[PDB]
């Protein structure tokens, strides 16, 4: 139905940026390092945090008695 | 025999550690390039307070080994204030008879 002549023309270029493409190999390296720093986190949450609970609940519950 | 002046600024110690906690636990966090700006912040936050919280019983052994030294305290610096009321007072009333 009449196509103005700049319908079929390209629209943006040259399709291989080094900055997208390594954007994208960085998605890897997030993920990598996430994959560390859960299992970190972890780690601290297991040593740290669950002793001090117990600790904290036995004093509460002598007080609370 | 330094606890006394410096267990009088307890909550100045406490606050100005938690400050310059979370900014040496900042510093730190931050030198790691890979991370987005909100997950360093709480991890910061995270650790400074952690640091702070720990601190906060110290400064509680410490008030009693500052409690052995002046024994029953907020009630004897009241009769101090009360003595220094009193002679106030009859410092000036005698003056006023022979004055």
């Amino acid at each position: 139905s009449s196509l103005p002549p700049n319908a079929l023309k390209p629209a943006f270029g040259p399709p291989d940026k080094v900055a997208a493409q390594k954007f994208k190999e960085s998605l890897m390296a997030t993920e990598k390092h996430a994959k560390d720093t859960s299992n970190m986190w972890v780690k601290i949450s297991v040593w740290v945090a669950l002793p001090a609970i117990a600790l904290t609940a036995v004093n509460t519950y002598f007080v609370e008695k | 025999k330094f606890v006394e002046g410096l267990s009088n600024n307890k909550y100045k110690i406490i606050t100005g550690a938690w400050a310059a906690s979370l900014y040496g636990s900042w510093v730190i966090v931050n030198k790691d390039p890979i991370m987005t700006k909100a997950q360093k912040i709480v991890q910061a936050r995270m650790y400074a307070q952690f640091i702070t919280v720990g601190l906060l019983l110290a400064s509680v052994g410490l008030s009693m080994y500052e409690n052995k030294l002046h024994p029953n305290k907020q009630k004897v610096n009241e009769m101090r204030r009360w003595e220094n009321a009193l002679r106030v007072a009859e410092e000036e009333e005698r003056l006023e008879k022979e004055g």
